[PDB]
């Protein structure tokens, strides 16, 4: 239930795990592509773990 | 006589070493250019200008070698 106001709320169902849509195109470059300093796959795994947990909390 | 037989050999060795040096030097430089461009193509014209700037100094010495090889082959003979 969304805390819309001090005196108003509403129940909602939302898409969680499979990533929902966004409105953008690729940003080519800013600073450094940390990605391949450690393994990309494992770090992305950890990051998405954090993402789901934060949404739930 | 023996002079020309050895002078063609001298020009040959000089220009062969010049060829090896120039070719492989530009090879090394261009590889990094291409990889970096694949990561982010917005820099391609910029890095290609940098590429000529550096490639001139790469070809500095080998064309001294080539000029003197051509001189030995066609003028000393």
């Amino acid at each position: 239930n969304k805390f819309i106001n001090t005196m108003s709320q509403v129940p909602t169902i939302s898409q969680l795990l499979p990533l929902p849509a966004s409105d953008d195109d690729d940003l080519k470059h800013k600073s450094w592509d940390y990605l391949y300093e450690p393994d990309p796959k494992a770090l992305l795994d950890t990051l998405l773990r954090r993402y789901v947990e934060s949404q739930v909390y | 006589n023996l002079n020309m037989d050895l002078l063609y050999m001298a020009a040959a060795v000089m220009m062969g070493l010049a060829a090896i040096g120039a070719a492989i030097g530009i090879g090394i430089l261009g590889g990094k250019f291409l990889e970096g461009a694949a990561r982010q193509p917005d820099l391609i014209p910029l890095l290609r200008t940098q590429f000529f700037i550096v490639m001139g100094l790469v070809d500095a010495i080998p064309m001294i070698a080539v000029g003197l090889g051509l001189y030995v082959m066609f003028a000393v003979a």
